[PDB]
RNA sequence: UGCGAAAGCAGUUGAAGACAAGUGCUUGUCGUUCGUUAUAAAUGGCCUCG
């Protein structure tokens, strides 16, 4: 639990601080080496300061303060500083990220990230047959709700974890996808239980799959890890527009890769990290550009009834694009006029699903919030993140009662599924008198 | 600065006698009839059993000399005042004198009579004269020099004479008690053979002891009575005994808070201590397996560990001899570890009294709710288990009520989801209801007691 | 934190507060050393020396809420040992005096004031001293026959103070409780340690009788059952610390206070007996038995009266034959041998007796809340009667006239009266008058005036009388 | 009869001194 | 599993003591009952085997605490005397007692329970209406 | 010791005591009961006290010699005092003694001195009663309120491939 | 807060000013005043000399 400062040239001890009550696992420092931050087993983060000029002249460090922000081991800590950014990020056995400001660590506010942010959904629900399917660590479990019964569970050989699972609308066909291979299994109900048979298709087995979706009970769309979109009937490749190379793309490759694949009534849309959205006609197998946004896309949805595509950027702005005005009149009126709740959200939206009773109404939810908006009504006009001075590259219902949320979707027109998440700790007594 | 105050967790005569804790039980081959203590250091005591006399070391508490030359049953082992001699009686009537610690030599052998000689006692004041009592009902007074004829032959007893006592400060006076129920006093200065006067006990006399120069205590039948020769009448009489009192011994000027003690065998398994200063009143007693025939204590000048000896008809010999860091919870409380200190209170094999103190300390400390905040059903049961038993005790009754309420006020909602804790309350309900029920009579009874007074 | 002070170089920081612990903060490493266990919370702290050889500390002793008890400690910095401890007399008055305010704490308690509580408490204290009429400010004090040392029953403790040398000789803790085990903090400060109510010596002086009240903690089922304790203590003349010899828990029963205690005279049991009297009129005579080596209840009289009154006074004749027991308005003459009423034994008075005393065997002086009266036991009639109502109506609680009224056993007795001086509404400053009265109160030997409230007056075993003033000042009136 | 009246009174006096795995709920819109 | 038919056995109990055939029940010579059914029960069944002797004194206790049968058991004391006037007690060291049921419950082995049961039954009967000849026996 | 330091409180070997300490101010076992009381045999009497049958208690004390009754009352107080958990059974003995020999107990010069232990003992139980009722009421309300208030479906890919 | 016993018997907890927050209005506060007898909560626990 002791932190020691050593003179490099003479290889000798200069200062010793018995700060922590247990092992000190990791250390980090600011850009100017004015602050030394320690963290470790005792769940405490200690800041050591040499900022004062007299301290600098005398080369003496001072343990200014300490803070208790983690309920368990702080296995890792890192620091970043820039003209617009000041982040002290720590993580460990608590499974959550905690963010602080180096200059204002003692006095500044802090944010505790949710343990699970479902940017990629690990649970799906089938409206027909009322099945809820979750896949974790090469194990798939399926539940039926009339009240819930685990009808079946599937165990897979491959050490590789399951990337995605897609279930056919009928529910008879379940596709399990991994980067190494793709396997499809037919589900058949016998005696309130599902019988599993593995339909054999060589092409999928040798096919890498990031995203997979069902056109119908038979046909699927698969995007390979090399960004190859094709149709398999249970390969019909689909032409894709080329993306111009950018210095940001060179530095970070995956931004030009496909992030969200959504198919709806023979209409497919692809969103890349660079903000490029393209509408794909599966029958024609041709690509037409739709939009080019400046922010990362977090969620996409297609509404056939309104003949529009809903795109959500990282800044929680909502855009409704006409499929061929490029943007719907609602989007032109309401994108910058969103309610206070949407703008105030510090967690980005990740899931969109339609309302059966009214096609105009859409449902939106994040890790800790659920919202519904009607696109037929216009709204009344009336610190711990980058300031974003630089560019990224180069009728209304809101509820926060339910949290944390793994997956949200409807079972029926009037039935909503909300899926929620339900180790020893170093004893730091809280004095009570 | 100051050192830390350490956490603070009958009659005097009774307490003195309680110190004879060490108890050793020995078995002899026949009934142990007579027990004697050597007047001289190491004050080794002699026991008469079967055909042998055994001398026990006071410190070792073990036989050191075994006297087996006696042929028939042995009836006495009395020492002289010096202790260099010891005399004994035999069923054949022959009385033998041996050198103490030298079994082999028969120094003086006298045939008192054809009948058994049960009592042989050296005269305390005068060494040379040895008194012998026999079933012939004549208590001959023999001399060491004259082994062929008694110096005097006291008569007048119409029944067995089994008790002989010499009165201190009155060497000439000799006291004899027969199974007639008559205690006869004789003067050796006179011609003798006729009692000066007779004292009636009305019951066969088993032993007569001169407690003091003017007071003589006679234990016969179911009672013992103290007689004063100046008044020639019994001053006091105690009959608490139920069997017939057999043997009686007296010690004075010993280091106890009581100046003098009187120990009396009952033959009902009880030997009890009586104090002469308070009219010979019962102050202490002990129980044994069977009838007590002999009792003795170390003389006043023991100069070492005191000894209490009891003789039983079964041959059993009982010897009772009077020989002449901070705990975990204290650390928790000093270190302000409130919850842990409570945990230390309820641990297996922990004294109940100490358990009360730590609970009292925490309550006195103003740390009650704090000690219970971080608890669940798993760690709450040990307190409740103690509370279930502590409620019976009067001293803990107030304390348990205090603790039970706070946990109850503090863990309501927890009790709902925990079935195990509920049953603990249910049995807790029943016992307190009984404790109510027990108390309810107590107010009835106490008022009842008031009526009579 | 009440006291902060930098070291001369600035490498060390001294801190002190309610914890009763002085902390040396080593600033190069933020280490800390502790000198805990100090008598009072640290009002002030300083480094006093060219080289920091000594520390000067100020202690408060907050337990006494009536008065602010300052103690100045000079510690040798080398070994942190008391180089010099300084304090005056430490009386505990019944109520607060002048402008004494409790020190600031995190929350408002009995022994502390919150941030907001200070102004309201100050205003309330001033208006209590002005408008309210109960102004007892009386302290119990005791005097040692063998040593003539002055004993102050501090809360849970006794101060032995030598007025001849005007220096403290000892401070002894005579009760259990959280008294020096730690420094009470936050809600712990609401706790009340056992309070020594009555302290007396035997006439021989080798024995100490003490009466204590233990207050249960609050927020408990047994939070209203006060415990009453009696303790007998001894020491040799050479020895300076009393050793506890016997302890009686709940004398006279449960929840019954020991309102009065009287040591026995020399004639009876050569000064090793005592009498204890309740508000229920029950009397218990204790004596020390050599055989037990302990203190045992020789006699008892428990008339189960249903009326409760704290106004009782007890006197014992010098010969020891008889005892005078004044309970509420009625006085009884009880014969010691039978320990019961004499076979007029009953004297009815106008009002409750505060003090009953006999200046000499012939005459008995009885003070009631409205007057004082001198009676001859020989003829059983009042000699003189003096009206105390204009001065003593409700200024004092019952029982304080005992410690305000004092008597010699040779020359006579003294009456002390304290009055408020006010010019144009009452003012905080007071004036005291002491009057010397002969036996039968026929004449006034002398009348003297003091400029301040004389908290207590008693008769030293020499002809002189000693009087304690709320300025913590001990004066003497004598030939 | 006065016993039980008094005992009854005592009890009254002292008296006056003194997450599911699955949940079904209906949201409001 | 170990089992003993207490209820059926208790039914056998109520029948025997309810049986009454006049003078032979109280024989003038000894005051005991020469009842051939009881005598056969005593010799062939009661004395030989331990388990009934244990379960015997248990049920007769329970009936003795039942007021319905207390009067019946307290009257025909000769029947009790004829039963128990033997040295073949299961608590007797000399007697070697067999077991009726192949799988006796472990309760039978409890000698203290039997003696406590045995002591209770005698004491209640000794408080009963004893005949002059019964008194000598 | 530092002279500034205050002397600590130590009880040492002092004797604690209470203000109530007034010491210095067929089937019957009667014959055994009279026997042990006379001879102060703790072992013998404890066996007699082991009877829990009320009818025995009455009959035994019914025939007990009235003088021996008084000493029996004194002794029960002592045995109660050492062990309070035996309070319940032993009040019964004190009760039946009191009613049967009450006439004798009236004709006694002094009772409190010879029965002080009972009075002190009985008083202690009474002092508990007010508090326990408070405990019962609090203990009443809470219970009152609270009394009112995979392998079968497993599908293993390896075994399926195997067969 | 007054009185009294410890049990209890009666009676109180108002007004003004200033500041902050939210939206002129609302709420909360006071090292501000006048008048009446009149929860807490900055991870923060006690030295060494055998």
């Amino acid at each position: 639990g002791s932190i020691k400062f050593w003179d490099f040239q003479f290889a000798t001890l200069n200062q010793s601080f018995k700060a922590h009550d247990a092992d000190v696992l990791c250390l980090t420092t600011d850009t100017d080496n004015n602050y030394v931050f320690s963290a470790g087993v005792d769940r405490k983060i200690f800041q050591f300061s040499q900022n004062t000029n007299k301290s600098q002249k005398n080369n003496r460090w001072v343990n200014s303060s300490n803070r208790l922000l983690h309920g368990n081991d702080i296995r890792a800590i890192c620091a970043y500083q820039s003209k617009g950014a000041d982040f002290l990020v720590s993580g460990g056995v608590e499974k959550t990220l905690v963010i602080n400001s180096l200059t204002s660590f003692s006095n500044g506010n802090y944010r505790k990230m949710p343990t699970v942010e479902p940017y990629s959904k690990n649970v799906l629900v089938n409206k027909e047959q009322r099945l809820v399917v979750s896949w974790s660590e090469s194990t798939v479990k399926i539940w039926t709700m009339g009240n819930y019964k685990l009808v079946c569970k599937l165990t897979l050989k491959d050490d590789q974890n399951i990337s995605t699972c897609s279930l056919s609308p009928d529910g008879q066909v379940l596709v399990v996808g991994r980067p190494s291979t793709t396997k499809v299994f037919h589900l058949q109900p016998v005696g309130n239980k599902l019988k599993v048979t593995k339909l054999d298709n060589d092409l999928l087995l040798r096919t890498s799959t990031k995203l997979v979706k069902f056109i119908d009970n038979s046909k699927i769309v698969i995007c390979s890890c090399e960004d190859d979109v094709f149709i398999v009937d249970l390969p019909q490749e689909v032409e894709l527009l080329e993306v111009t190379s950018t210095k940001s793309s060179i530095k970070v490759p995956y931004i030009n890769r496909i992030n969200h694949l959504e198919v709806d009534q023979n209409i497919a849309v692809i969103s890349r990290g660079c903000g490029v959205v393209d509408i794909l006609d599966l029958k024609a197998r041709i690509s037409k550009p739709l939009a080019r946004l400046n922010n990362f896309i977090t969620a996409v949805h297609i509404n056939t009834s309104r003949k529009s595509v809903v795109v959500i950027t990282a800044d929680n702005k909502i855009y409704e694009f006409n499929m061929n005005s490029v943007l719907t009149q609602w989007s032109k009126n309401n994108t910058d006029n969103l309610p206070k709740e949407w703008k105030t959200l510090k967690e980005n939206c990740v899931g969109i699903f339609s309302d059966i009773e009214n096609s105009s109404r859409l449902w939106f939810w994040g890790a800790t919030w659920i919202s519904r908006i009607d696109f037929d009504v216009d709204f009344p006009i009336n610190g711990l993140t980058i300031t974003d001075e630089s560019n990224f590259m180069n009728h209304f219902f809101f509820t926060d009662k339910y949290k944390p949320l793994l997956f949200v979707d409807l079972i029926s027109s009037n039935e909503l599924a909300i899926i929620e998440r339900n180790q020893k700790a170093f004893i730091q007594p809280k004095l009570v008198f | 600065s100051t050192a830390r105050p350490r956490i603070i967790t009958t009659t005097p005569e009774q307490r003195y006698w309680r110190q004879y804790t060490s108890a050793q039980l020995v078995k002899e081959h026949n009934s142990v009839t007579h027990i004697s203590f050597n007047p001289q250091h190491p004050h080794d005591f002699a026991v008469t059993s079967s055909t042998r006399v055994q001398i026990f070391s006071s410190r070792t508490r073990q036989v050191i000399k075994t006297f087996s030359r006696f042929k028939d049953v042995v009836y006495s082992a009395s020492f002289r005042s010096d202790g260099k001699l010891l005399c004994a009686g035999d069923a054949t009537g022959l009385v033998s004198v041996y050198d103490s610690y030298n079994p082999r030599t028969i120094l003086l052998s006298i045939n008192a009579s054809t009948h058994p000689t049960h009592v042989t006692k050296f005269h305390t004041q005068d060494n040379k004269i040895l008194a012998t009592a026999s079933d012939d009902r004549v208590t001959r007074l023999w001399d060491i020099s004259n082994a062929y004829e008694p110096q005097l032959e006291l008569t007048g007893a119409t029944d067995y004479v089994r008790t002989l006592s010499f009165i201190p400060a009155a060497p000439h006076l000799v006291a004899t008690g027969s199974y007639d129920g008559l205690i006869r006093l004789y003067d050796t200065r006179s011609s003798g053979s006729t009692p000066i006067y007779s004292l009636n006990h009305d019951q066969p006399v088993e032993n007569v002891i001169a407690v003091s120069p003017t007071q003589i205590v006679s234990c016969g039948g179911n009672n013992f009575k103290v007689w004063d020769l100046t008044s020639n009448k019994k001053l006091y009489e105690r009959g608490n005994f139920n069997k017939a009192v057999t043997c009686l011994d007296y010690v004075e000027n010993f280091d106890s808070p009581m100046q003098s003690a009187l120990i009396a065998s009952s033959l009902d398994g009880h030997v009890k201590v009586f104090d002469p200063l308070d009219n010979f009143q019962v102050k202490f007693g002990w129980k044994f397996s069977g009838p007590v025939l002999s009792c003795a204590v170390s003389p006043s000048t023991a100069q070492g560990n005191r000894h209490l000896v009891a003789g039983l008809s079964s041959g059993l010999l009982a010897i009772r001899t009077k020989k002449k860091r901070m705990r975990a919870f204290e650390r928790n409380i000093n270190q302000f570890k409130w919850s842990e200190a409570l945990d230390n209170a309820f641990v297996p094999g922990m004294a109940k009294e100490l358990t009360l103190t730590v609970l009292q300390e925490l309550r006195k400390r103003g740390k009650v709710r704090v000690a219970l905040y971080g608890r669940d059903e798993s760690t709450l049961e040990p307190l409740l288990n103690w509370c279930l038993k502590g409620i019976e005790d009067v001293r803990s009754a107030s304390i348990v009520a205090d603790w039970v309420a706070v946990v109850l006020e503090l863990y309501g909602n927890t009790l709902e989801s925990s079935p195990v804790l509920q049953e603990l309350m249910i049995d807790l309900k029943t016992k307190v209801r009984h404790e109510i029920h027990k108390s309810k009579e107590a107010q009835r009874i106490e008022g009842m007691l008031q009526l009579l007074t | 934190v009440l006291s902060l002070s930098f070291s001369h170089d600035g490498s060390y920081l001294l801190s002190g507060g309610w914890e009763k612990v002085m902390s040396l903060w080593q600033l190069e490493t933020n280490s800390q050393q502790f000198l805990p266990r100090l008598n009072g919370i640290i009002i002030d702290c300083q480094v006093l020396g060219p080289q920091g050889n000594y520390y000067s500390l100020i202690l408060q002793m907050t337990e006494n809420n009536s008065n602010s008890d300052y103690q100045f400690l000079l510690l040798n910095a080398s070994d942190l040992t008391s180089k010099l401890s300084i304090n005056g007399p430490l009386p505990v008055f019944n109520s607060t005096i002048k402008h004494i305010q409790q020190p600031i704490s995190a929350m408002n308690t009995k022994n502390s004031n919150s941030i907001t509580s200070l102004n309201h408490s100050k205003k309330k204290q001033s208006r209590k001293l002005i408008k309210s009429r109960r102004q007892d400010f009386t302290t119990n004090v005791e005097i040692n026959p063998i040593n003539k040392n002055l004993y102050f029953p501090h809360i849970s403790a006794v101060q032995i103070f030598d007025f001849y040398k005007n220096e403290q000789v000892n401070y002894q803790y005579l009760t259990s409780g959280v008294n020096n085990s730690m420094g009470k903090v936050r809600f712990e400060l609401n706790l009340q340690d056992p309070i020594i109510t009555d302290l007396k010596f035997t006439k021989d002086g080798q024995w100490m009788i003490t009466y204590e009240i233990e207050y249960p903690p609050n927020d408990l089922l047994s939070s209203k059952d006060l415990t009453h304790i009696l303790k007998f203590w001894t020491k040799n003349d050479n020895e300076t610390n009393w050793n506890l010899k016997t302890k009686v828990i709940n004398p006279h029963g449960i929840s019954v206070p020991i309102t009065k205690i009287l040591p026995s005279p020399r004639s009876v049991n050569n000064s090793q007996g005592c009498l204890t009297a309740d508000n229920n009129g029950g009397l218990k005579f204790w004596s020390f038995d050599s055989h037990e080596s302990n203190w045992c209840l020789k006699k008892i009289s428990l008339p189960n009266f249903n009326h409760f009154s704290n106004s009782v006074s007890l006197a014992w004749s010098q010969d020891g034959s008889l005892i005078f027991h004044g309970f509420d308005d009625k006085l009884q003459i009880l014969d010691f041998d039978t320990f019961k009423k004499f076979e007029v034994s009953e004297f009815t008075l106008d009002s409750e007796i505060q003090t009953v005393k006999l200046i000499n065997d012939t005459n008995l002086i009885v003070a009631t809340r409205t007057t004082l009266n001198a009676i001859n036991l020989l003829r059983g009639q009042v000699i003189n009667s003096f009206d105390l109502y204009p001065f003593v109506n409700g200024v004092y609680k019952n029982g304080h006239m005992d410690r305000l009224i004092t008597c010699d056993e040779r020359t006579g007795n003294i009456a002390l009266v304290i009055n408020q001086q006010l010019t144009d509404v009452p003012t905080i400053n007071y004036k005291s008058r002491i009057i010397i009265f002969d036996s039968d109160l026929s004449t006034k030997l002398g009348n003297f005036t003091h400029h301040e409230y004389i908290s207590w007056i008693g008769w030293n075993y020499d002809t002189d009388f000693i009087f304690l003033d709320i300025e913590s000042t001990l004066g003497v009136v004598g030939t | 009869k006065q016993v039980e009246i008094a005992e009854r009174n005592t009890e009254l006096w002292n008296l006056i001194d003194t997450l599911p795995t699955y949940t079904m709920e209906y949201l409001d819109i | 599993a170990p089992f003993f038919p207490n209820k059926t056995f208790r039914k056998l109990i109520i029948a025997l003591w309810s049986s009454n055939m006049g003078e032979i029940e109280d024989v003038k010579s000894s005051g005991a009952s020469e009842n051939l059914i009881i005598v056969e029960f005593t010799e062939k069944y009661y004395t030989k085997f331990a388990d009934i002797q244990y379960y015997f004194q248990s049920e007769f206790n329970q009936l003795l605490e039942d007021p319905a049968y207390q009067d019946l058991l307290l009257k025909n004391v000769g029947k009790w005397l004829a039963l128990v006037n033997h040295d073949k007690h299961c608590s007797s060291v000399d007697a070697d007692l067999e077991i009726f049921v192949p799988n006796p419950p472990q309760a039978i082995e409890n000698e203290s329970k039997f003696k406590s049961n045995f002591e209770k039954n005698w004491l209640s009967l000794l408080n009963g209406q004893l005949s002059l000849q019964q008194y000598k026996s | 010791k530092d002279l500034a330091s205050a002397t600590n409180y130590v009880e040492g070997n002092a004797r604690v005591t209470s203000g109530d300490n007034f010491k210095h101010v067929t089937g019957t076992v009667t014959v055994i009961l009279s026997q042990a009381l006379q001879s102060n045999d703790h072992s013998l009497l404890e066996t007699v006290l082991n009877n829990r049958d009320e009818r025995v208690i009455r009959d035994t004390i019914f025939r007990l010699k009235p003088a021996l009754a008084v000493i029996l009352l004194e002794r029960l107080a002592e045995r109660i005092a050492r062990q309070t958990h035996r309070q319940g059974p032993l009040n019964v003995w004190v009760k039946w003694c009191l009613i049967i020999h009450g006439g004798y107990l009236v004709s006694i010069p002094n009772l409190m001195s010879t029965l002080s232990s009972l009075h002190s003992t009985l008083k202690r139980r009474s002092d508990l009663l007010p508090r326990l009722l408070a405990l019962d009421a609090r203990l009443d309300c809470t219970i009152n309120k609270f009394k009112t208030l995979e392998d079968d479906v497993e599908y293993n890919e390896e075994l399926d491939d195997a067969g």
